[PDB]
């Protein structure tokens, strides 16, 4: 059933509120699902900020290890945030919306916010950092998704992440794939200093009513030039970056395999090799049938374009 | 050629099929004159092995063919012409033994284009069995250049969409699952 | 304003006609700019033309509507003394029929054609081409060829609409054919899901039957 996410259990989530199983562990939540509506709201804030950084809530809701998103808005920044914080009038409209919504109807609640990076990538910066610590102390269940509009016109595909902090002292397994990502010199030392202080979730959807209308009227509508070269892909970066990253995950894999074989008893170590191993092979595979359905779009087109009579 | 090959299945059936162990010399001539046709050495210095002597003594023909496909291991064209047309061939042996020495007119022919940017005149004329003068109006005729002065010879050398969508499918569809 | 002045001439040819008539089409054959002349051929008045004693003239406009430049110069005695501008329209005209068919013309084929003896009048005849928006391209002297991206058409005897129509019955036909194969492409698509899911049922199937056995 497509459309059975859109379904709102309230006592169901009050349950969850109240049995608070993210507190059993701190890589409780893993996936994010965000609804289409969501997702293009975003992104248009995002780009009407154009070079500035904007910021909105995200309205959703928890379903075992899944946070899911549906809603987001923006709130008065008097003079681009003149005050502390980009909040200025902000629950005034807030608390205004959400009263209006549970009168005309909708009923999620805040399970996040969302912040925009033009030009300079998807990661929590410090002040990212102390802002989604204090959220998950408030707030447990709350999600720091970032955007990017610059990347999304560079690269083509939207650049969105999900995160989620580690409590204060809180060290991060070995586990940890950790995708490589183009960081301007300006900003790169405090990425450093504070990438591991949080994960990403894994961001996923699930199509829907409002995709099929959606994506089927504007696809249509603009597509028209169907062509766009055929790869978006051509550019190095992304596909070169993306392909470094696999070598290093593999590589220590590999000096970790080699390391283990002197020990003989431990479990763990193959686990975590066998997991690296596995993950690496899927991004690779998705690669592939990425670069493999650009392909087959180029050539039905050429040849039906070029030599059709 | 696609006679020969078939020849060749059915005489290489027979010797499998043989009810004493030994297949009748015709069989045997046959055998080891298709293999000479495709340049399959290796096969027909094995079979030349398995003969028992005792049909070699008998068929001195057989021993002919042997020293012909020894000139081909060699590769010595003038050689090879010489001893192909020097020993007569019977009426099952004949016409196969002209297919040889047309196949080693198009392999010497084709060989000496490739690793021939200038080759002498005498030489080519040796590489494919006949004199100099009518030669060079064989290669004239071919496009090629001759320089007579130093007798050197400059030979000249020479996916449906179905299929396609049937393998991007099959990417797909390896990588789906 | 050439179809402007196209049209006025029109209208004047729908009243006076005759030597006056044929001045006029000169002055069109003259006069930059018209590239098109279907319209004035389609004029009662023209056809007045054909029955009436003149007839080099016609003959003149039913070559600069359907023959290229070669043609002319075989009938140099049979058509009127043309001008410098009725001499490159008519050039401009046949390097429109000559790159309507090839994409890339070779400088060869271009002194051929238009007995062009200088290359160097041939890149103004072609420079002056493309700038009156007739053709869009771009020259390779170190190839010798010309590419042409984009050129205006031409006129058709009636006799071409049949070739129009079996192209886009071929290009229906194509655009079919694709479409079949995208949905034959889907079927076996949709096929390979359904053997996948009947593995994994297959697979899940053995694991509770063990797990019942156990
Ligand atoms: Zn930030």
């Amino acid at each position: 059933s497509i459309d059975e996410i859109y379904k709102y259990d309230k006592k169901q989530q009050q349950e969850i509120l109240a049995a608070k199983p993210w507190t059993k562990d701190h890589h409780y939540f893993k996936y994010c699902k965000i609804s289409a509506l969501a997702l293009l709201k975003m992104v248009m804030h995002a780009r009407s900020g154009g070079n500035l950084e904007v910021m909105g809530l995200m309205l959703g809701k928890v379903d075992g290890e899944t946070m899911i998103i549906m809603d987001s808005f923006a709130l008065p920044v008097e003079g681009t945030e003149t005050r502390v914080n980009a909040q200025a009038a902000a629950y005034e409209y807030m608390a205004a919306y959400i009263e209006n919504a549970k009168q005309v109807g909708r009923l999620e609640n805040a399970i996040g916010w969302y912040a925009s990076h033009p030009g300079y990538g998807c990661w929590l910066s410090g002040i990212d950092v102390s802002t989604q610590m204090l959220n998950q102390q408030f707030q447990e269940p709350f999600v720091a998704v970032v955007i990017d509009p610059t990347r999304t016109i560079s690269a083509g595909k939207v650049n969105l992440g999900a995160f989620r902090t580690y409590p204060k002292g809180y060290k991060p397994p070995d586990e940890g794939p950790s995708e490589y990502q183009t960081i301007p010199l300006n900003k790169i030392e405090d990425f450093g200093v504070h990438c591991k202080q949080y994960y990403a979730l894994e961001v996923s959807y699930f199509k829907s009513s409002l995709d099929r209308k959606l994506l089927e009227l504007l696809w249509n509508k603009y597509w028209v030039n169907t062509l766009s070269s055929s790869s978006l892909l051509t550019n190095a970066d992304y596909t070169t970056g993306q392909v470094f990253d696999l070598s290093e995950k593999l590589e220590q894999s590999e000096a970790q395999l080699g390391r283990g074989s002197f020990m003989l008893g431990l479990e763990t170590h193959d686990r975590k090799s066998e997991d690296k191993l596995a993950k690496a092979t899927r991004d690779s595979c998705k690669t592939t049938i990425e670069a493999i359905h650009g392909l087959m779009s180029q050539v039905i087109k050429d040849k039906l374009f070029n030599q059709i009579n | 050629a696609f006679s020969f090959k078939k020849l060749l299945d059915q005489c290489e059936n027979q010797e499998l099929e043989a009810p004493g162990g030994i297949a009748t010399p015709p069989v045997y001539g046959q055998l080891l004159a298709l293999y000479l046709l495709h340049n399959d050495m290796n096969n027909a210095r094995y079979l030349w092995k398995r003969i028992p002597p005792a049909i070699k003594s008998a068929n001195s023909e057989l021993g002919g063919i042997w020293s012909v496909g020894q000139r081909i291991w060699q590769r010595d064209f003038p050689g090879i012409y010489t001893t192909i047309n020097a020993h007569q061939w019977s009426e099952t042996v004949q016409p196969i033994m002209e297919a040889l020495r047309d196949a080693t007119r198009r392999r010497a022919f084709a060989l000496v284009s490739q690793a021939y940017t200038s080759i002498i005149a005498d030489d080519f004329a040796a590489f494919v069995g006949l004199p100099v003068e009518e030669a060079v109006k064989g290669i004239l005729e071919q496009g090629w250049q001759a320089d007579s002065t130093t007798r050197m010879v400059l030979p000249r050398k020479p996916i449906p969409n179905e299929q396609q969508l049937a393998r991007l499918t099959d990417y797909v569809a390896f990588l789906e699952n | 304003p050439s179809s402007n002045l196209l049209e006025q001439f029109i209208l004047l040819a729908k009243g006076t006609s005759g030597s006056a008539l044929t001045a006029l089409i000169s002055q069109v054959l003259e006069a930059p700019g018209v590239y098109v002349f279907g319209e004035l051929l389609e004029l009662a008045n023209v056809q007045e033309l054909a029955e009436g004693a003149n007839a080099a003239y016609l003959q003149l406009l039913n070559l600069f509507a359907y023959g290229t430049y070669p043609d002319y110069i075989a009938n140099k005695e049979s058509l009127p003394e043309l001008s410098t501008a009725q001499q490159n329209k008519l050039k401009h005209l046949t390097i429109v029929s000559l790159a309507s068919r090839m994409k890339c013309i070779p400088y060869s084929v271009l002194l051929k054609d238009l007995e062009m003896r200088n290359l160097r009048e041939l890149e103004d005849l072609i420079i002056e081409a493309v700038y009156t928006d007739i053709i869009q391209g771009k020259l390779d002297q170190r190839n010798q060829l010309l590419e042409v991206d984009f050129c205006i058409g031409r006129d058709i005897r009636k006799k071409d609409i049949n070739n129009i129509v079996k192209t886009l019955h071929e290009w229906c036909d194509g655009c079919e054919a694709v479409l079949l194969g995208i949905e034959q492409q889907v079927l076996r698509a949709n096929q390979y899901k359904e053997n996948h899911n009947r593995t994994q049922q297959q697979v899940e199937a053995e694991v509770t039957n063990i797990k019942k056995t156990l």
